[PDB]
């Protein structure tokens, strides 16, 4: 299969067997002479993807990768699958699709036993079960699915795909495994990513977008409803079928190689707006959308070169980009990025990270999917859930960094380039860091105080708001006002503006309203300053632990300590948490912070001054009654208006099929309060009610030979830190979905 | 409310805009093309500039020289 | 004496020393080197050594340690005659490491034992027999 | 547990409704709803968007010994190491930061120690418990005057 | 400073163009303080510069 | 003196800046920098 | 020598960079002339043009956004705050000159001494009395201040 | 602020006094005995 290319593999190095399965602990040579103490057990799990820590060869480092890259997307295609078959035969999609305004949509149906059937709420239509929250069923009606048999056939296809990326793990791993050199063709897997996946992928989609999705919306939408909607490949065998819905279509694929692409104006259109009917975007402008995407990632896919000579060299641009400030500059990043696993896992965490958190604000302003604004449960869920995400895709890129900090760092090779230079003013840039960080947690959260404290001494006037002393957000008002001019103007095609977000018509459909103008005041600004406040301390907590992984004043020779290591002793006045991985730790708990804060902003703004009901006059009476304003500037707001009243839902949760949301509630609380013991404590204690218990089973002859061991500092730490992340979310996952679902 | 396009591209859009484009575009790569003719498939003789090294020269270049065309195109169509 | 040595070539770092370095101490490394090498500054990032003799001031004792490990643990040739100094604000040097230039890794005759202790660990005396006095068990 | 035990039993007997205790004190919701939720309605309006009651101070020490039961799980959570690196980097921005080198410290800045750091993670930890848990109490016995 | 300050608020308290207005003694005092700093900036300039 | 165009406030404080703080402190930066005994 | 950034005062192995920000020539002709580091400066005129320069703006935060801003007595609030954080500041300074020089004094400059630093204190208080005292009498006869620009006395 | 009891005067100046003068005299106290000698 060389085909005249750079491909190179080894045609047999790893034999398959099934001896290694009965040795745990192969991979590390530490741990196969058998264990000895319990703490064996747990670092087999620590190491268990540590490939670096298994074998110092790269090569058969990058095809472990490859192969685990493949068994991960068959565990992504199962759970697809999964999804796909549970509401195929276990939904009400049917049921919904038929009468979506007056229905909940439901999936996972509890069997009745022990009480738990309760569960099966009545969402409508006779149908009993746990309303979802994913919005599964306004994705699959965006795509156009009108029968649970095609949701069966997408399972069915899900878990074929889910065998043959399992099928070339193995086959790559054991089979044909890559040399080191295929991995090391960054041009060429950059064009291909480009045009191959992203360009090719929003191309077929648009596609099916243009011949599945926009043809039976468009009815849909007119009331046709599921069961007289031809099927979506009666379109494709007849052309007048699709002329009907667009005369554009009568014309052929004539006027788009002529460049003729005005005719496509009915279709492909630019409104803008959101669909009256539904409330989400026009499926014609998704199309449309996808299109353009499809022809930019192509283009854009051609850019590198490969074996042509045309193309452009990376390490030229790279070396070629240095200034009287940076020294050599972007010298030495090419033989990083491709030698080094960890500086590219780090960057594309981050970035896809903040990709992540960039949909979740995209897509709650912007509801893509038809019925999804209607639904605020379905869209403060997905806001918060893609939220976590992306922080936690963050937290693990700072992690990474330090790795490749500690272990890939070659000062050999970055002798006065951009890295060199910010390891050399890495204090300046901390220290920076440090008064911002202070500067804004005084002028953010500080302002929160002064206003708690003027109102509870009886002083209204002398508080920060929008009736005293004002801040108002001025620049965010004025880009929303140049949004809201943008259609006619600044957008001369765009029919309606980008989102109603930004002002605009207040968009309601059926009893409730979609999307409103979001007006910007006093506590907005200040919430905002929160927000810039708490992601800045994270990313002085991660970045210290990554420039600083190496050495630091206290301790010259880090690195040979290790990135993931509890201390280096009571000395130095102590040194605990000097390692990367405790920054990463500490970072964990501020992520947390900061996201909490983020999505507690998110639900109390779009509950009070967005969420709630239209009557037949325009009027608009919001779901918590516009307290935003004069509340969300206290912390005793926040306390009172915010936590105690939107949880009376969640605590009140007994005897209802949201019973379950007021267990995970209490069961959070418990894992919050469970994290506390592995946060305060320390190891020793531990160890010795250990030899005090192992001495008790030596008296009876109990004594396992596998002495047991308290948690190591690092796994202590670990332990705590996941535990607290856990029992906070899930604390806040039902409240969440309780009190939205509660609102009607 | 819609940009207007043209339908058939006759005398102007071809020749006149797509053709001198593509030669704009060969003339762009015949000057800036560092590697010209290192290209796996090599191309027939040399004839004259239509083309003359290396078979993908020719066809990226005349990739570029079809985007330029249909900017152009769109552009001159008034949008 | 007067202590000899190029400077490493070095642009310049915000870690290196502080106003310590001239109202309290400093240190100071030599090395030399078998040709042009770059290694790691204890202090933040790369350096280029030069081919013959190096010095190199630093803040801290360890840095200095840290430096001759990486000298002698980094490098194809491996750099093992580095001497380590303490200098003072007037000017005065203290001869440091190695004490008597043989590393303290291996046993070597002239040395005197500090800190020994004849007994055994679990043969410390009580802290009660020893209470209201200035001392510890490991003490006397 | 004994302050929550007693409170909620006298002020089901205070109340004449000991109902709610004896039926609700079985499952522990029970204990977070009909007891926290509930008695800390007056608590949390002693001072709100439309004026000041005399629970005023009571809300306002629920809320400061809030921040200190936080403050303390900052330097409970968090070890020395971390905290030395990052003031020897705002010692280093202090020493060449004009006009300010006109200034320097008697007492050269360190970390707090690890023992010290215990000892005041939990200080702080103690005066958040007793000063929240007493604003509580005062607030909603008295509001609720039994 | 204390006699020149003192005798130079005169001038402009009686002769000044506020000396027919309500603002008499605050138009002198507004002026003489004007003039004494000044005169300060003029003195630390000789200063500065005859002692380098 | 009164002032019917826009941003009127602007002569008010710009016309002593112009004639008086402007004046004195460039005439003592020359001042200063003429006087100066460096080198040559 | 294309590079803006260099080691600082030649030597690469100090803590420190030369940048354009902390060490060119604007930021060394500008810093080095403040009236903390112009060159033959008594402590006491140093501390007077510190102290005038500081009393003068510190009238301005108490005076828009204090308590009194919304009474009959604003201005004269606004110097009230002023002087009082002017005589903690006067007292945070005397205390540290009293506690940094001890012992033996050093020959380098006459500000980083006993002396020097209390003489420092007295022209800091001197003039920040004074600077916010003129400010605030600015502000409180603004209207003959007016009329004076205006030329409404003429 | 004000006071039905008598002598209603001596909080007016003993409530700075506590909280200002006081506490601004035993701190530079302590702190110049901490910074004593050398
Ligand atoms: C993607 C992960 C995933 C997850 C989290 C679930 C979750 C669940 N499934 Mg599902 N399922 C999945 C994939 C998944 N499924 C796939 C890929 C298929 C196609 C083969 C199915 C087909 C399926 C069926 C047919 C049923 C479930 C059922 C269930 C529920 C009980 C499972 C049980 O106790 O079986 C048994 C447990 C052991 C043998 C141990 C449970 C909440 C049951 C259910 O929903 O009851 C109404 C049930 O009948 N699932
Ligand atoms: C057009 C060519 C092409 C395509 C589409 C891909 C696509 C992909 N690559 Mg690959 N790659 C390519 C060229 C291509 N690559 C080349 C030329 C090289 C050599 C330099 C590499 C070397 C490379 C490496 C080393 C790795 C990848 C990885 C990945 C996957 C990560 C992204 C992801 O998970 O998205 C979403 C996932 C999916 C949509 C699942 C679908 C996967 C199927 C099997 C591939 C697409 C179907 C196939 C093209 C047939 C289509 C026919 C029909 C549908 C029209 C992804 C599916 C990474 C990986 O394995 O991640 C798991 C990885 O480690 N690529
Ligand atoms: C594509 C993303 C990615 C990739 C491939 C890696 C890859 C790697 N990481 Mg990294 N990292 C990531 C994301 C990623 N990480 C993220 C998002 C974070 C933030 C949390 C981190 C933070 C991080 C740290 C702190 C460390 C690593 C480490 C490692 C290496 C060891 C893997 C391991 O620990 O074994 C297997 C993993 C485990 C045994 C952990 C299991 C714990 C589970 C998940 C508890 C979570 C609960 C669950 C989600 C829900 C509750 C269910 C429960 C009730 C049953 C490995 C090469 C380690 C290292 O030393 O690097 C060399 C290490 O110390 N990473
Ligand atoms: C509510 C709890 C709490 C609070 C108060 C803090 C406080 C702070 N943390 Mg921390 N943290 C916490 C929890 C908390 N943490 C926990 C649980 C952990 C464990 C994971 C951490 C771990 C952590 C790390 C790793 C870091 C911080 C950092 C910081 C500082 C950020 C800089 C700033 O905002 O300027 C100052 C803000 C304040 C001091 C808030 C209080 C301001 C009040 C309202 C004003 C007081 C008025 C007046 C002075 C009172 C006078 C009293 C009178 C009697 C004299 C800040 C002082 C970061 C840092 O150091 O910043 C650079 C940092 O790196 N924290
Ligand atoms: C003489 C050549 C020419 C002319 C007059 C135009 C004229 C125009 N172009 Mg075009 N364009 C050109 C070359 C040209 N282009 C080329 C060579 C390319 C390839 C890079 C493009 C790619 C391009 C894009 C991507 C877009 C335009 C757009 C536009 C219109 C919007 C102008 C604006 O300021 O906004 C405008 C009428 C915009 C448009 O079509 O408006 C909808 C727009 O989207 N042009
Ligand atoms: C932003 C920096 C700054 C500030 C806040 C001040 C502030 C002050 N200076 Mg100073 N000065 C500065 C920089 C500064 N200076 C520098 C760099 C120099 C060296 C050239 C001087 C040299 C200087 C002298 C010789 C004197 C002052 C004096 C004064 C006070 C009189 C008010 C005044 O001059 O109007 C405000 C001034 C400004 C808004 C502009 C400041 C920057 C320019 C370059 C200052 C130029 C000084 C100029 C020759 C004197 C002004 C003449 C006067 C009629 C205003 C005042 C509080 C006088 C004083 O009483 O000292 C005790 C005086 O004698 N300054
Ligand atoms: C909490 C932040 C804050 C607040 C709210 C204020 C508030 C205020 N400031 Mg301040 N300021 C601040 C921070 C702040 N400041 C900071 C951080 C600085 C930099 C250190 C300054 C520096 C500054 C200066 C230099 C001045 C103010 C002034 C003012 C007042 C102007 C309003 C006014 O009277 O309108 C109307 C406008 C006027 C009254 C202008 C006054 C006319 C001037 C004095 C004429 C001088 C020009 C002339 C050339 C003088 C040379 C004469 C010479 C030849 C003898 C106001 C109350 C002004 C003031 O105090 O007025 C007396 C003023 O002079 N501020
Ligand atoms: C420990 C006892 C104690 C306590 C906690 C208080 C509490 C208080 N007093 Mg009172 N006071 C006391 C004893 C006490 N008093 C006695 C014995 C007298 C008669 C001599 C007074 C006469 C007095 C007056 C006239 C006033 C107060 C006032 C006040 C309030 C403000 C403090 C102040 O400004 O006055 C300062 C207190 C004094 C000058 C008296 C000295 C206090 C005793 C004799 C010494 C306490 C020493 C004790 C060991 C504490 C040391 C600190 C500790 C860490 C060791 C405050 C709530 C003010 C008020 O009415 O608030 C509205 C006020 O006007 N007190
Ligand atoms: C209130 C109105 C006033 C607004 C003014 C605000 C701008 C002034 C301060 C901006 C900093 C300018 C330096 C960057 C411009 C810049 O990058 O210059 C370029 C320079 C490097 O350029 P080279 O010439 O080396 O380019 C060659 C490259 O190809 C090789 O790297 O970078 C530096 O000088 C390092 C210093 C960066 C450290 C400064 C960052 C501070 C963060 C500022 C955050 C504030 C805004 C954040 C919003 C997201
Ligand atoms: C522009 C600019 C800048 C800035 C500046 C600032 C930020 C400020 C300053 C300002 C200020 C801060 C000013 C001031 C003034 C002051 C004064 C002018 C004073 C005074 C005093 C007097 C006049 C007197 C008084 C008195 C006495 C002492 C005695 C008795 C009583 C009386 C009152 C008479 C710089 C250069 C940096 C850079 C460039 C640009
Ligand atoms: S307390 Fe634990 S982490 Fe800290 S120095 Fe001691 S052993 Fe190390
Ligand atoms: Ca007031
Ligand atoms: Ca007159
Ligand atoms: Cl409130």
């Amino acid at each position: 299969r060389e085909a005249k290319a750079k491909v190179s593999v080894d045609n047999n190095p790893v034999p398959t067997s099934f001896e290694k399965w009965g040795k745990p602990g192969h991979f590390d040579r530490t741990l196969a002479r058998g264990p000895k103490t319990t703490t064996w057990i747990w670092n087999l799990h620590a190491n268990a993807h540590d490939f670096d820590s298994q074998t110092s060869d790269l090569e058969d480092v990058s095809r472990k990768i490859f192969s685990a890259h493949f068994g991960h997307l068959a565990v992504v295609f199962v759970w697809l699958s999964g999804m796909y078959f549970h509401g195929a035969k276990f939904s009400n999609y049917e049921g919904w699709l038929a009468d979506p305004t007056h229905i909940k949509p439901s999936a996972q149906v509890v069997w009745p036993i022990v009480g738990q059937g309760i569960l099966n709420g009545d969402v409508g239509g006779g149908f009993h079960g746990i309303q979802i929250t994913s919005g599964l069923f306004y994705l699959w009606r965006a795509s156009g699915f009108t029968d649970s048999y095609q949701l069966y056939c997408t399972a069915i296809g899900g878990l074929v795909m889910a065998a043959l990326m399992l099928f070339a793990g193995w086959f790559h791993y054991h089979v044909k495994a890559p040399k080191l050199e295929w991995f090391q063709n960054v041009e060429s897997m950059m064009n291909h990513h480009l045009a191959g996946l992203l360009g090719l992928g929003s191309l077929g989609w648009a596609g099916h977008q243009i011949h599945v999705s926009m043809p039976i919306n468009k009815l849909l939408d007119a009331g046709v409803a599921p069961k007289d909607i031809p099927l979506p490949h009666e379109f494709i065998l007849e052309p007048s079928k699709m002329a009907e819905l667009y005369p554009s279509f009568a014309q052929g694929l004539t006027p788009f190689f002529t460049l003729n692409w005005g005719v496509y104006s009915d279709f492909l259109t630019f409104k803008g707006g959101l669909n009256p009917v539904t409330g989400g975007l026009w499926l014609s402008d998704t199309a449309h959308h996808h299109l353009a995407i499809a022809v930019l990632f192509i283009i854009a896919g051609h850019m590198y070169r490969t074996n042509w000579g045309i193309g452009h060299s990376m390490k030229e641009i790279l070396e070629a980009h240095k200034g009287p400030f940076t020294g050599e500059g972007h010298k030495g990043l090419y033989e990083i990025l491709t030698t080094s696993w960890h500086a590219q896992l780090a960057i594309n965490l981050a970035l896809l990270g903040s990709l992540t958190i960039i949909v979740a604000q995209h897509m709650y302003a912007m509801p893509p999917y038809p019925y999804q604004a209607i639904d605020y449960a379905t869209q403060l869920s997905l806001f918060t859930h893609h939220m976590w995400i992306g922080g936690f895709l963050i937290v693990g890129a700072g992690a990474h960094g330090a790795i490749f900090m500690v272990r890939d760092y070659d000062p050999a090779k970055n002798v006065n380039n951009l890295l060199d230079r910010m390891l050399r003013h890495r204090d300046a840039i901390i220290s920076h860091l440090n008064w911002v960080c202070i500067f804004l947690g005084f002028h953010s959260f500080g302002l929160y105080i002064h206003n708690d404290t003027m109102r509870a001494l009886g002083r209204p006037q002398d508080m920060f708001s929008d009736t005293a002393i004002q801040l108002q957000p001025i620049f965010a008002q004025w880009v929303q006002h140049l949004h809201t001019l943008a259609p006619g103007a600044t957008a001369p095609n765009a029919l309606a503006t980008a989102s109603y977000a930004f002002g605009g018509e207040t968009i309601a459909v059926a009893g409730k309203v979609a999307m409103m103008p979001i007006t910007l005041g006093t506590a907005d600004f200040m919430v905002h300053h929160i927000h810039a406040f708490t992601i800045h301390v994270t990313a002085l907590i991660l970045l210290k632990g990554v420039l600083y992984a190496r050495s630091s004043r206290l301790v010259p020779d880090k690195a040979n300590l290790g990135f993931r290591f509890p201390c280096d002793g009571p000395g130095r006045g102590g040194t605990c948490q000097v390692s990367g991985w405790d920054h990463v730790f500490l970072g964990l708990f501020w992520m947390y912070n900061s996201l909490s804060i983020v999505i507690f902003h998110f639900s109390w703004k779009m509950q009070s001054d967005v969420w709630g009901t239209v009557s037949p006059d325009g009027s608009v009476t919001h779901v918590t009654l516009g307290n935003f304003a004069q509340s969300a500037i206290t912390i005793n707001g926040w306390l009172r208006d915010f936590l105690w009243a939107q949880a009376a839902n969640v605590i009140n949760s007994y005897g209802s099929a949201l019973s379950a949301y007021g267990i995970m509630f209490l069961a959070g609380h418990f894992v919050f309060a469970f994290s506390l013991m592995f946060l305060f404590s320390g190891r020793g204690y531990w160890q010795e009610l250990i030899e005090s218990i192992v001495w008790a089973h030596n008296k009876l002859n109990v004594a396992p030979a596998i002495q047991p061991r308290a948690l190591s500092i690092i796994q202590g730490r670990a332990v705590g830190v996941a535990h607290y992340l856990l029992g906070g979310i899930v604390t806040t996952w039902a409240f969440f979905l309780a009190r939205s679902l509660s609102i009607g | 409310a819609q940009a207007s396009p043209t339908t058939a591209g006759w005398s102007l859009s071809v020749g006149i805009i797509m053709c001198l484009c593509n030669v704009f575009a060969f003339v762009i790569g015949y000057f800036a093309i560092q590697k010209t003719g290192k290209g796996k498939d090599l191309a027939l003789p040399q004839l004259a500039s239509k083309k003359t090294f290396g078979l993908p020269e020719l066809l990226a270049t005349m990739s570029f020289g079809h985007i330029l065309g249909a900017g152009m195109v769109l552009g001159l169509a008034s949008s | 004496t007067e202590l000899s040595g190029q400077p490493p070539k070095f642009g310049g770092s915000t870690g290196g020393l502080l106003s310590k370095a001239n109202r309290e101490e400093k240190y100071a490394i030599t090395w030399t080197s078998a040709s042009e090498q770059v290694f790691e500054m204890p202090t933040g990032g790369a350096a280029i050594m030069n081919e013959g003799e190096n010095l190199l001031y630093l803040a801290r004792k360890e840095q200095c340690l840290a430096l001759g490990t990486q000298l002698r643990t980094k490098f194809k040739p491996k750099i093992q005659d580095y001497k380590i100094y303490r200098v003072y604000p007037s000017g005065e040097v203290q001869y440091l490491h190695p004490a008597d230039g043989v590393f303290p890794e291996k046993v070597n005759e002239g040395r005197e034992a500090q800190g020994t202790k004849t007994r055994r660990i679990g043969q410390n005396p009580e802290p009660v027999t020893i209470k209201f006095s200035g001392k510890a068990p490991y003490e006397v | 547990w004994l302050t929550f035990y007693w409170h909620w039993k006298h002020l089901g007997v205070w109340s004449g409704n000991v109902a709610q205790f004896n039926e609700n004190s079985t499952y522990l919701m029970g204990w977070f709803r009909d007891y926290l939720w509930a008695n800390s309605a007056q608590l949390i309006n002693g001072y709100n968007p439309y004026g000041v009651n005399n629970l005023s101070v009571w809300a306002w020490m629920f809320l400061f010994g809030h921040l200190v039961w936080a403050t303390g799980f900052m330097f409970l959570i968090s070890w020395r190491g971390y905290w030395q690196e990052l003031i020897e980097t705002i010692v280093w921005a202090h020493e060449r930061t004009p006009l300010a080198n006109l200034v320097r410290w008697k007492d050269k800045p360190v970390a707090l120690s690890i023992v010290q750091a215990r000892l005041v993670g939990l200080a702080h930890f103690t005066v958040g418990y007793v000063l929240t848990y007493a604003a509580f109490l005062i607030a909603s016995t008295a509001g609720k005057f039994g | 400073g204390m006699a020149h300050g003192y005798f130079l608020i005169g001038p402009w308290t009686l002769l000044g163009p506020l000396r027919d207005s309500e603002y008499q003694y605050i138009g002198g005092l507004i002026g003489a303080l004007a003039l004494i700093l000044v005169a300060t900036a003029a003195l630390s300039s000789y200063g500065l510069v005859t002692f380098q | 003196m009164d002032g019917s165009y826009a941003a009127s406030y602007l002569p008010w404080i710009l016309i002593p800046m112009v004639g008086w703080l402007f004046p004195a402190v460039t005439m003592g930066l020359l001042f200063i920098h003429i006087e100066s005994e460096g080198e040559g | 020598s294309n590079q803006v950034v260099q080691a600082y005062n030649g030597d690469p192995f100090v803590g420190h960079l030369s940048t354009p920000i902390s060490d060119s020539a604007f930021t060394r002709t500008f810093i080095g002339n403040l009236p903390a580091y112009r060159k033959g400066l008594s402590p006491i005129l140093r501390g007077l043009e510190v102290g005038m320069a500081h009393g003068y703006f510190l009238i301005g935060p108490w005076t828009l956004l204090g308590p009194l801003r919304d009474s009959e007595y604003q201005y004269i609030g606004g110097l009230i705050g002023a002087l009082a954080l002017i005589l903690v500041a006067t007292a945070a300074l005397s205390s540290y000159g009293l506690v940094t020089f001890q012992g033996e004094q050093g020959s380098g400059d006459t500000l980083q001494t006993a002396d020097g630093w209390s003489q420092f204190a007295a022209g800091f208080f001197v003039g920040g009395m004074g600077g916010a005292f003129v400010a605030y009498f600015l502000l409180e006869n603004l209207s003959v201040v007016d009329g004076i620009f205006r030329g409404l006395f003429n």
